[PDB]
């Protein structure tokens, strides 16, 4: 149960 | 729709003392599933861009010193600076990222508290050069005073003025932590030539009684 | 190191269009959110929107009801914010920001100042604040100019101690006004010369105004 307004599968965390 | 509220708007703290800033959300920003508060704190120093200090309400960014801590849960949060340093002078903002749109608090300006210092008051008449233009500006200067709270009132032939003056204040001086304030009364050359005595009245907590600076036209 | 280079300040009139930009470096631009936060002096920051350049997924603040559009060029690793019809209320400083999946803004740009006004470029009139016990005060009133900024120095930078230059205030006419003061020994009013050097580059105005007792 992930609650993230701007969730994206492919995001590179910096 | 979530409103973020901060208090106080400006906070004066002595060096090495603790600063406590409060932030309220109109709705909870807590998720039971992950046990996290969706709350961030930002620091904006004079003339610089905001800087992320804390997220998850209490997790510091890398490089943020331990003396800066965030706490609270649900709808009530606080930011604490345990031993204030001159570099901590800034505006601090909270932000919720629980619901869109993201919303920020109004900010809390943290400043250096020092002992009271009465203002020195100076009054300046309009120049003859400006009177050639059809307008007259009368200036009142409050110099090197603390704290910022001050009452500035204009009187023309003992008649209180209203709606025709503007104030400008400097930021806290870097060496002695005082303020300076300008009050500018703008009149038409006609109204200015109609009256004789122009007075600036300053009330400040460092003054035993209000101080009046005046001049006679001519 | 993450870098967010924004475009320079802009002065425009109501009804004109504008596009400001922010180039990001030091990270995978296409696969991280980049957006914009607005700041006007009287309240807290306002979030405007974010975009995920990889797929052009754009998230707007509903309050901004189609007034602005956000876009991004992946080849140039640049984000854009565009108004088709500027209003006075759009006068603000616009920071470009980055965000992960949660919505806290972990990197902020230096900011872009945007002024919207019907006023036209005008150089300042400089008027002395002439001095009259121990300490005396004198200054220069810098009036009726547009846009910001002016710069004021004293004696070509030699005099710095005791100088206070106030923030510019926007008058009802739409033109800015400010004063620069300095405190000096009352005994020095007859011996040494005090000149304020005002410079307003937008109109290439340069004034060196000598201030003396009257």
């Amino acid at each position: 149960k992930v609650h993230a307004l701007f969730y994206k599968l492919d995001i590179v965390p910096i | 729709d979530i409103v973020m509220t901060q208090s106080p708007d400006s906070l004066a703290v002595s060096l090495g003392e603790r600063a406590t800033i409060n932030c309220k959300s109109s709705q909870s920003v807590f998720h039971s599933s992950n046990n996290k508060n969706y709350l961030a704190w930002y620091q904006q120093k004079p003339g610089q861009s905001p800087k992320l200090l804390i997220h998850w309400a209490s997790a510091r960014e890398s490089g943020v010193p331990e003396r800066i801590s965030g706490s609270g849960s649900g709808t009530d949060f606080t930011l604490t600076i345990s031993s204030l340093q001159a570099e901590d002078v800034a505006v601090y903002y909270c932000q919720q990222y629980y619901s869109t749109p993201l919303t920020f608090g109004g900010g809390t300006k943290v400043e250096i508290k020092r002992t009271v210092a009465a203002p020195s008051v100076f009054i300046f008449p309009p120049s003859d050069e400006q009177l050639k233009s059809g307008t007259a500006s009368v200036v009142c200067l409050l110099n090197n005073f603390y704290p910022r709270e001050a009452k500035v009132q204009w009187k023309v032939d003992n008649a209180l003025q209203s709606g025709n003056s503007q104030e400008s204040v400097t930021e806290q001086d870097s060496k002695d932590s005082t303020y300076s304030l300008s009050s500018t009364l703008t009149l038409s050359k006609a109204d200015y030539e109609k009256h004789k005595v122009y007075a600036c009245e300053v009330t400040h907590q460092g003054l035993s009684s209000p101080v009046t600076k005046s001049f006679n036209r001519g | 190191e993450v870098q967010l280079v924004q475009s320079g300040a802009e002065v425009k009139k109501p009804g004109e269009s504008l596009r400001i930009s922010c180039k990001g470096s030091g990270y995978n631009f296409t696969n991280y959110w980049i957006g914009w936060v607005r700041q006007v002096p009287g309240k807290g920051p306002e979030w405007m929107g974010l975009i995920y350049p990889s797929d052009s997924d754009t998230r707007y603040n509903p309050s901004l009801q189609g007034h602005v559009t956000i876009s991004a060029d992946k080849s140039l690793t640049t984000a854009y914010l565009r108004w088709s019809s500027l209003r006075a209320s759009d006068s603000a400083t616009y920071y470009c920001v980055t965000s992960g999946i949660y919505g806290y803004l972990d990197y902020w740009g230096r900011g872009t100042q945007v002024i919207v006004s019907s006023a036209s470029t005008k150089g300042p009139s400089v008027f002395p604040l002439a001095p009259s016990g121990g300490t005396a005060a004198l200054g220069c009133l810098v009036k009726d100019y547009f846009p910001e900024p002016v710069t004021v120095s004293w004696n070509s930078g030699a005099l710095t101690s005791g100088v206070h230059t106030f923030p510019a205030v926007l008058q009802s006419s739409g033109l800015y006004s400010l004063s620069s003061v300095v405190t000096v020994p009352s005994s020095s009013l007859g011996t040494q010369t005090y000149i304020c050097n005002v410079n307003h580059k937008p109109s290439n105005t340069k004034v060196d105004k000598r201030v003396e007792p009257k």
